[PDB]
């Protein structure tokens, strides 16, 4: 039940950044960060095999990884994904980790492989989950507004997307030739060789057996073991099959995409108070957020800005009415009117600051 | 969101490969001479003097685009649509038409035509850009000029489409000492950076009011102009004078009026009604609203009316069943400086 | 170098048009029409049958 | 495809608002992952229809079984990782008189709401080579010496109980219309209703504004058709269908409204 | 569910022209219904592999049976309605030693150009006793008493053979593409070529005009798509379809093109 | 040819337009059947002769 991952093996990398000052070669060496998602999750190419054994089985407690040829076996417990506070892991598969991590300015991985070792390898990675809506905010609200967003789903066979698989190149080991005071031991250790020597005799050629090889020095010859009977994917960190093009292979990449709707807080409604013609108002924000007004006359007037701290604003209403959001809520409309003091029909003049009420600035221009 | 494919870098041991053009869009290869790569055992081949480097890298479509995409659309001109409710009859129907003058809908045998717009004033410019809820004028390059880390710097005819546009100034520089690597150079996004810079989106920067929705992309209650509105009424719903009521001698006393927003106007009007029936009620004098459609005449007793002005006195001739009141009125400025309702 | 050049509508006419771009030789190149499409806006208003 | 679940015909007076009961409790779901993914598998001892079933273990997905009686500790035991191959059995490292009974294997869904069992009848006797496990026709028998583990097998290989992905995201409502005289398959789509609370409208907006689900609509697990002003093109055979493919549901409800008939009409079904 | 014809994957160098292949003679047809529903049956009468078969009878549809010696008129007779139930059994009114050997019956089609055929060995008794009817294991053997009637059966009752509506009018040849890394069934529509010479192109501009069918494509039932100017947009999986829904032909050819090998290319199948 | 679609074909961009004249030869209302086209002030919807 979805297993395609049987011919593929947890290939060694070289990850140039694995803390303690200096790079290494490594087994858990990411290569490719995926950040579509508008909401704030994060999908990892990393250079391992998760819930599957070596007999390619569902275990789904253990992970694969390749140490000096050998695809060995650790347990799904020992991840830790970090940028500045450990990530909440969520979806574990392959070369492919899906999870939930907080503001950082790096990404690092590390875990404990079968002898009790935490290897860790970092990258930059300016992660910053985008704004949804209007708001800068914290957690998971109580209740807000619904808005259209995208997520990664956790189902594992989806098709329309691909990555080629094929044949590993070699790997030279160092390890094997021992000098025989002119000599050389190559080794097999099971396995299919390539020497290449500056050495006359056996200078070319491809052995299966230990030899022993006169009158030149180790560094004076080479040794790679050769494999040819399981696959690894074309990694830009690994040299290619020296010849030409990659050998076909197929891997689907899972956990794609969706549109899924998403809660964001409402906001604090803030206090207003009316004078003569204009508008006051006190907001009470709790988290960043931005509040923004115009009118409905000919010319917008848009204003806007963000705001952290409680602010008393003041704004003049004209005869064509104001419009001011803040928040997810319900934008404002507000009209002014014919005010609370003028001069009604009285025995004085008493109609000018009533003819100022309708009118300001202008029809006593006729006076 | 684009996606740079990178494959396994093509390392000639001792020899110098040479990359032919693959067509590809924004195909990048660089052959660069004299690297000295190290691998797990030391250099990777033996043969250590003439090492050359085939870098290759090429830009295509991530699979987000089928998602997560910014749509280039040209709006030119808008058809009117109306959602009118009717008091016909004592009864509320909604019809709904099509505000361009060239659309009659009959119902309940009353014929509707809304004209055409006075104004043809719209919001939209020519251009326009959605993501999904928010659209924005914005002038954007056109197709095949892209510009790299701006809006269009990756540019495909569809979704579905196979060949696409790039203009991302992809340059492959010389690897490092020893380690083994693609590197390449600066390479920005410019619809991901569009995400940031967007500004304030055409919903809360449009005047006259105007909201837009999408899904399909249209503009809702937008204040501009005015409109015509014709009624072929039919002849049933209509009633003779001599069927209807006849009432004389009425007066009107004004016990409150301010003039507001609100229900402003307080008019008492005695009448004598010759029989029981139906009135329309109704103020020849634009400048003062009335708020009753319907009155229930019976005989020599009293009607109450609401009405709404601006005019502080307000003197105004009041047409009842045919028959003509003079009301005189005065009117005092309200309390309240701010209504939140036109 | 970016040549502007303005040639009739006319499909099925020859137009020759000289690059002469300084330091090097002058460039003709022949224009040919195929075909101009006019797609008008496409909003039905209704059918009868 | 759909199961036909109930028929009805609606005949309904011109002017009035049609609305078409199509209720589940299988619909239900909420915007919010309130545990939809847990399940839970218990063994149960009874003893007779005149004796109570006790339940004497459980264990949630991706959690450790949870025994009640103390005594029983470290005795009754399932499998860790039961729910990667769906293999629920249950072994008694030591039995003795007071294990005798009818244990049932019970799976159950707290979101598909679905309970599925079996029984197996266990009687200690003394002799290990009578000891053995047999259908009786409906049933397992399990007859155990003394002090011998019983081993009472209960596997389930269906793809709900066994840890693949499990949840859907796509249960959907789709409302659909049959217009006197347009063939099958070429219905025309009226409604859209995702469980996520997605819904989409199709037609002209002239005719989107008539057509309305609740807005609850798969809180309760009703999604109603309210159709408001019944006209003549509101007619036709109107079909609500449940989708809930992960989990096997697929039933269809079939309305048939017709908007020519008076208060003298009698109801069906 | 089409069957396959024959696969292989072609590629050619960028710059150059394509040619796609797709030919097959089961696909000619004109725009002209020039007796398109015509079937003939026939009799023929063999005498061993050493002899020389002779026509016996022949018929078209809605037509009579034509009989070759004049002896033999009014008495092999066929039922003039025939094609109407699927009958074709011969009824020989008196059987004589001359009639001895194996007679087949042929059906044939010259629209989907088919035939079928079953074969029936008659033999010609003097003792009524030893007339049996039996089937040797691939054909009938009919043993008849001289001078009876020999009803020899021949049933068909295929809906291409039956006297039904038995007019296509729809044959549509498809031509599909399936991008690279893209999934089958949401493939675009590359190009459709209706029995009646209408084609239906769809997509931007850029792919529109590098799609061409020769006019006479399914006049000379070669369905190749020549297409200049070769661009990267063109690889993929190609399907030539041709699908006949009334003779029950639905067949399929798969192309693989891929960009490589101007010269140096192994042409596969 | 709008004066917004560059076209690169073999490393030569030709960009054609816009326009000089926004002439057109249909009017506001046309109809359309099988393969005629008329310039015709056809009756409203709801309001036919
Ligand atoms: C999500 O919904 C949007 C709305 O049109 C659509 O463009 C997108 O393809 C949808 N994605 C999926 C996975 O259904
Ligand atoms: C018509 O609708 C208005 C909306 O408020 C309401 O005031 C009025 O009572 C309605 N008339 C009838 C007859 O329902
Ligand atoms: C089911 O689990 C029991 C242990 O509880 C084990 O002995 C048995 O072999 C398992 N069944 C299969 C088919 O593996
Ligand atoms: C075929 O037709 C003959 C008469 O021509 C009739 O006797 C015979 O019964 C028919 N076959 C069947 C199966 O009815
Ligand atoms: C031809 O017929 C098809 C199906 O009957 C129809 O969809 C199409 O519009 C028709 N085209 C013309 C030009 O009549």
């Amino acid at each position: 039940n979805f297993n395609v991952y049987k011919a593929t093996r947890p290939y060694l990398a070289h990850c140039p950044d694995c803390g303690e000052g200096h790079s290494c070669h490594s087994p858990i060496a990411l290569e490719r960060i995926r950040n579509e998602a508008t909401d704030g999750t994060l999908k990892i190419q990393v250079s391992l095999q998760i819930g599957i054994k070596t007999d390619d089985s569902h275990d789904w407690t253990k992970l694969r990884y390749m140490d000096s040829h050998t695809p060995a076996d650790a347990e799904r417990a020992g991840l830790l994904v970090r940028t500045s506070a450990p990530c909440t892991i969520t979806g574990t598969m392959g070369h492919f980790i899906l999870a939930r991590c907080p503001k950082g300015e790096t990404l690092t991985v590390g875990f404990t492989d079968s002898r009790k070792i935490s290897h860790t390898c970092t990258h930059p990675f300016h992660h910053e989950p985008p704004v949804i809506g209007r708001e800068r905010f914290h957690s998971r609200p109580q209740h807000g507004k619904e808005l259209p967003c995208s997520t990664y789903v956790q189902s594992t066979a989806a098709t329309a997307e691909e990555i080629e698989v094929h044949m590993p190149p070699d790997t030279p080991d160092r390890t094997l030739m021992t000098q025989q005071s002119g000599n050389v031991k190559i080794t097999v250790n099971g396995q299919t060789v390539r020497y290449k020597c500056n050495c006359g005799g056996s200078n070319e050629g491809l052995t299966t057996t230990d030899k022993v090889i006169n009158n030149c020095k180790i560094d004076q010859c080479h040794a790679a073991v050769t494999n040819h009977k399981n696959w690894q994917y074309n990694s830009p960190l690994v040299p290619r099959n020296a010849e030409l093009g990659d050998r076909k292979g197929k891997i689907h990449i899972p956990f794609p995409l969706a549109n899924v709707t998403c809660r964001v807080p409402k906001a604090r409604n803030p206090t207003v108070t009316y004078g003569k013609n204009q508008v006051t108002m006190l907001l009470y924000p709790d988290h960043p957020t931005l509040l923004s007004y115009r009118n409905m006359g000919q010319e917008p007037n848009y204003h806007e800005e963000w705001v952290t701290h409680k602010k008393e604003v003041t704004l003049t209403v004209p005869t064509e009415g104001l419009e001011v959001t803040w928040g997810n809520n319900e934008p404002y409309k507000y009209w002014p009117q014919m005010s609370t003091n003028g001069t009604a029909h009285g025995h004085p003049h008493e109609i000018i600051l009533y003819y100022y009420e309708l009118y300001p600035t202008m029809t006593v221009v006729i006076v | 969101e684009y996606k740079t494919v990178i494959p396994s870098p093509y390392v000639k041991c001792c020899g110098t490969a040479e990359c032919k053009d693959k067509s590809l869009p924004d195909y990048s290869c660089k052959v660069f001479t004299g690297v000295y790569p190290f691998m797990w055992g030391g250099a990777y081949c033996f043969c250590d003097a003439e090492n050359t480097q085939l870098s290759e890298a090429h830009v295509e479509k991530s699979e987000s685009c089928k998602t997560e995409f910014a749509s280039a659309y040209r709006a030119h001109t808008a058809s009117a649509s109306a959602k009118l409710r009717v008091l016909y009859q004592g009864n509320n129907i909604t019809v709904a038409a099509y505000a361009n003058g060239d659309h009659a809908v009959t119902v309940k045998d009353a014929k509707f035509v809304v004209g055409p717009m006075s104004s043809a004033w719209t919001p939209f410019d020519n251009k326009i850009v959605v993501y999904k809820g928010d659209v924005y004028n914005m002038d954007y390059p056109p197709f095949g000029a892209g510009r790299p880390g701006q809006f269009g710097d990756i540019q495909s005819r569809t979704p579905e489409s196979k060949d696409v546009y790039a203009n991302t100034q992809l340059v492959l520089q010389r690897p490092a000492a020893g380690t083994v690597h693609v590197p390449y150079s600066q390479a920005p996004s410019g619809f991901k950076y569009w995400l940031k810079e967007r500004g304030a989106s055409l919903q809360h920067t449009a005047p006259f009011g105007c909201q837009i929705a999408t899904n399909p992309v249209r503009a809702v209650n937008c204040a501009v102009g005015n409109i015509p509105i014709s009624i072929d009424i039919p002849d049933a719903a209509f009633t003779r004078v001599v069927d209807a009521p006849s009432v004389t001698d009425m007066s009107c006393e004004v016990p409150a009026c301010t003039h507001s927003s609100d229900f402003g106007g307080v008019a008492i009007i005695k009448y004598t009604a010759s029989k029981k029936g139906k009135c329309a009620v109704h103020s020849m004098t634009n400048a003062v609203t009335i708020r009753e459609a319907d009155v229930e005449v019976e005989g020599n007793s009293q009607l109450q009316i609401s009405f709404s002005t601006a005019l502080a006195s307000a003197e105004f001739r009041v047409q009842v069943c045919s028959t003509q009141v003079h009301c005189a009125a005065a009117c005092h400025p309200p309390k309240d400086h701010i209504v939140n309702y036109p | 170098y970016e040549h502007v050049t303005v040639i009739p509508n006319t499909v099925g006419v020859p137009y020759k048009t000289l690059v002469n771009r300084p330091g090097y030789s002058p460039m003709v190149l022949e224009m040919e029409l195929q075909s101009v499409t006019l797609e008008p806006t496409l909003s039905l208003d209704y059918i009868t049958c | 495809s759909s199961s036909l679940v109930s028929e009805s015909v609606v005949s309904l007076a011109a002017g009035t608002q049609a609305v078409l009961r199509c209720q589940s409790p299988r619909m239900v779901w909420t915007q919010d992952r309130l545990h939809d993914r847990q399940r839970v598998v218990h063994w149960d001892l009874s003893g007779g229809p005149g004796s109570q079933r006790r339940r004497l273990v459980d264990m949630y997905s991706a959690g450790e079984q949870r025994v009640y009686e103390p005594r029983d500790r470290d005795r009754l035991l399932l499998s860790p990782s039961a729910f990667h191959d769906g293999n629920f059995s249950l072994l008694i490292r030591a039995v003795d008189r007071g294990d005798e009974g009818v244990y049932t294997c019970n799976l159950h869904h707290h979101y598909c709401h679905l309970d599925e069992s079996l029984a197996v009848r266990l009687e200690v006797t003394e002799d290990p080579l009578l000891s053995r496990a047999y259908w009786d026709g409906e049933k397992e028998v399990l007859v155990v010496a003394h002090g011998a583990p019983a081993l009472m097998t209960c596997i389930n290989r269906a793809h709900v109980w066994t840890d693949r992905h499990l949840e859907e995201a796509q249960q959907v409502v789709h409302w659909d219309r049959q217009l006197p005289g347009v063939s099958h398959d070429r219905a025309d789509r009226l409604l859209d209703l995702y469980a996520s609370g997605e819904r989409r409208a199709y037609g002209p907006p002239f005719l989107r504004d008539r057509v309305s689900v609740n807005t609850n609509a798969f809180a309760r697990g009703d999604f109603s058709l309210r159709i408001d002003e019944l006209e003549r093109a509101d007619e036709g055979i109107y079909s609500c269908h449940l989708h809930h493919h992960y989990c096997g549901l697929h039933e269809r409800r079939v309305f048939h409204l017709q908007v020519t008939e008076p208060a003298f009409e009698p109801p069906s079904a």
